[PDB]
């Protein structure tokens, strides 16, 4: 069971946006520091950058307090998006070894780490502790490979996606910036893991699918809604503007749509006009627009728009999407290759040209059929085996290389 | 706004005085140590104790998120993190692809853009 944060669970911007042009989606998780135009970092020169120690501890004990004071047990800290900040909390980094993994998480969005462990045989003792994440005891592999006895594997594990992850030490040299308006903070950061390749629990959409676009209009249906709940007038107003704004690749009629069941109209001498809600029209409640789209599902249309900005980029067009290869790694086909082997409708080529790290240390979702077959499936569980355990050995791996010089 | 966040990479000797200074908590710290980002936004000066060194900002070849969490079993995103501001002990502190890192944070992900990453095939 996860529980995201209350932005994220209430798909607020800009943690959940509501367009990308080609720039953003090429650059889609990976934000580059841009110029602030006002506030102290946008002037020139020297900027201090803060401790954060003092910051930390306090948080921490107000959290404890809150937590005593209602009067013990488990409680829910992120309301607010400045519970969100990397400010306070006890921190992790997580590097993914997948350059563009077929699903991500957005900021505010929660994950939870498992510690996958098979038992050694006859008196087995027990896992090994870990610094972070929760112990699980499995008979049955989570993965595509098995665990040996006696092997302790960790792992990221959510509604999208479980990834096994590897502890690692932050360098030395390195510390975490926090950059605002307002001015640089800093902080240790020690534990880092390496992400391996994701397997899939998602399914994303393909472009123009029914599913992509009844998830656009649900999504354009919720940021209406939430329009009308923000409105301080009396009736409830919105402007077209604002909404063709957070839309702009959605035409004025298409967005009359999605108003002509709730609000009217209003025309004054002006080019600015007003949507009023309708007087019998009842407002969904906050409970009832969060189960109208969920974070997931923002997480599976973004990564199939990024994907298709990346195809278009690299001359595949709308027509390719009898298959060529590079259409072959596209989330919407390797999600649904994935999901389908975990449901036992095919099996996985495994070995093929959609392997992420294109080194042979990754896994081909490909889908291959069922189809002397008991040799047939001891071949597939057998690579699978093998890639599993090269990957787990490569990632956890302490070994120093050794620059490429070409 | 969604909170920008970055890596800072020291030469070892000016990580170390750094580093204790994080840890001590001392607030003079904002005097110890202040960044300088030039208009073009890739160079600039970081300052240890008021000592200038030539900075670079790159772009880091994987995606890296910081995840805060309370009691260590659940965690949230924080931010996405894609670039480092690399100090070196040499180098123009005013400079008139070669801001392109090619390895990961981590050991294994050394040379992960040529050897560890599937490239895209055109047409």
């Amino acid at each position: 069971i996860i529980q995201h944060s209350i932005p994220a669970v209430e798909l607020r911007q800009p943690f959940f946006p509501t367009h990308m042009g080609p720039i953003k989606l090429r650059q889609f998780h990976r934000p580059p520091l841009k110029k602030y135009s006002f506030g102290a970092l946008s002037q020139p020169g020297p900027h201090s950058v803060q401790p954060l120690l003092k910051h930390i501890k306090k948080k921490a004990k107000m959290r404890e307090q809150e937590r005593q004071a209602s009067g013990g047990g488990e409680m829910f800290f992120m309301r607010t998006p400045q519970d969100l900040t990397g400010k306070d909390g006890d921190l992790i980094l997580a590097e993914y070894s997948e350059e563009n993994g077929p699903l991500m998480m957005q900021v505010g969005m929660a994950t939870k780490i498992k510690n996958y462990y098979k038992r050694k045989p006859g008196k087995d003792p027990g896992a090994p502790d870990c610094k972070y994440g929760e112990t699980v005891y499995c008979h049955t592999s989570p993965f595509l490979g098995s665990l040996h006895p006696g092997q302790l594997l960790q792992a990221f594990e959510n509604n999208l996606f479980r990834a096994p992850i590897y502890l690692h030490k932050m360098p030395e040299t390195d510390f975490l910036i926090i950059r605002t308006r307002q001015g640089y903070y800093i902080r240790e950061l020690v534990d880092i893991f390496v992400v391996g390749q994701q397997c899939p629990l998602f399914e994303v959409p393909g472009p123009n699918s029914k599913r992509a676009n009844t998830h656009i209009r649900d999504f354009l249906q919720v940021f209406i809604y939430r329009l009308f709940w923000k409105s301080k007038d009396r009736p409830r107003r919105i402007r077209m503007e604002d909404i063709k704004k957070a839309f702009p690749s959605h035409s004025e009629s298409s967005i009359r749509k999605r108003l002509k069941l709730c609000a009217d109209f209003k025309r004054t001498g002006m080019d600015s006009n007003w949507w009023v809600l309708k007087s019998d029209f009842r407002l969904p409640t906050e409970e009832e627009i969060r189960a109208m789209v969920s974070p997931e599902q923002c997480c599976a249309y973004y990564s199939m728009i990024a994907a298709e900005q990346r195809l278009k980029d690299a001359g595949y067009g709308e027509k390719s999407f009898k298959i060529d290869d590079e259409v072959r790694t596209a989330p919407w086909n390797t999600t649904r290759a994935f999901i389908a082997a975990m449901k036992g409708k095919c099996l996985l080529e495994v070995t093929g040209v959609a392997d992420p790290t294109g080194c042979g240390e990754g896994f081909s979702y490909v889908k291959i059929p069922n189809k002397s077959v008991a040799e047939h499936q001891e071949r597939y569980k057998e690579e699978c085996q093998r890639i599993f355990d090269l990957q787990n050995k490569v990632l956890s791996s302490t070994e120093v290389l050794s620059t490429d010089t070409d | 706004e969604l909170e920008s966040q970055f890596i800072l990479r020291l030469p070892p000797e000016y990580a170390s005085t750094v580093r204790r200074a994080v840890q001590s908590g001392h607030v003079n710290l904002k005097d110890r140590l202040t960044i300088e980002l030039h208009p073009d936004g890739r160079h600039g000066i970081v300052r240890v104790d008021r000592v200038p060194l030539a900075s670079k900002l790159v772009d880091l070849p994987c995606v890296m998120e910081s995840l805060k969490t309370i009691d260590k079993k659940t965690f949230y995103k924080t931010a996405d993190i894609c670039q480092m501001l690399v100090s070196t002990v040499d180098g123009d502190l005013y400079p008139p692809k070669k801001f392109i890192w090619n390895h990961g944070i981590t050991l294994p992900l050394k040379n992960v853009r040529k050897r560890r990453f599937r490239k895209t095939a055109k047409k």
